[PDB]
């Protein structure tokens, strides 16, 4: 149930070219589908580790499974590259490099 | 405008799995994987459009792209 303005702004920010209204509504649909899919995957990770919480390691494993985190492209780099300072502070209070 | 609606993320996941608890700040990595998903979707869509010599992104571009990228987004 994510805000359509945020989704349009992120999506346009990346796509860099004009998008029709209908295309955007599609991206929204796809975004809802994305969260459904990953919710089930995180459940598997957690349930498998015998706990009721999602831990950082769970989401890193997710992103590794998605082809995002690799040996060439570690998580800390994705954090540095893609998230604002106040978030990096929280995630990387000390260099993990 | 890079600030994430953390409460919202928590609610979306709650909606799909009400008994999953997210530990501290894990929502920030979830949101990161979402940005990376939309980045991938944006690149795939743009490529479809380019393939059509379409100067703007159309629903069919994003539809084919979503299919591809959601497949790539499996855990």
């Amino acid at each position: 149930e994510i805000a359509s303005s945020l989704i349009k702004q992120i999506f346009s920010h990346y796509v860099k070219t004009p998008v029709t209204r209908d295309a955007y509504k599609i991206v929204e649909k796809c975004s809802e589908r994305y969260f459904k899919q990953i919710s089930s995957d995180l459940e598997a990770y957690s349930q498998h580790a015998g706990r009721k919480t999602v831990e950082m390691a769970d989401v890193e494993l997710l992103m590794r499974r998605q082809g995002l985190v690799t040996d060439k492209m570690p998580l800390h780099v994705l954090v540095e590259r893609h998230l604002p300072l106040e978030y990096r502070k929280l995630l990387i209070p000390i260099a993990v490099s | 405008r890079r600030t994430v609606p953390r409460g919202t993320l928590r609610k979306i996941i709650k909606k799909h799995k009400p008994h999953l608890r997210l530990a501290a700040n894990t929502d920030l990595l979830v949101h990161l994987s979402f940005l990376l998903f939309l980045h991938r979707l944006a690149e795939e869509a743009r490529t479809n459009a380019f393939e059509n010599k379409c100067k703007i992104i159309k629903p069919e571009h994003t539809i084919a792209a979503a299919k591809v990228i959601l497949k790539k987004s499996r855990g």
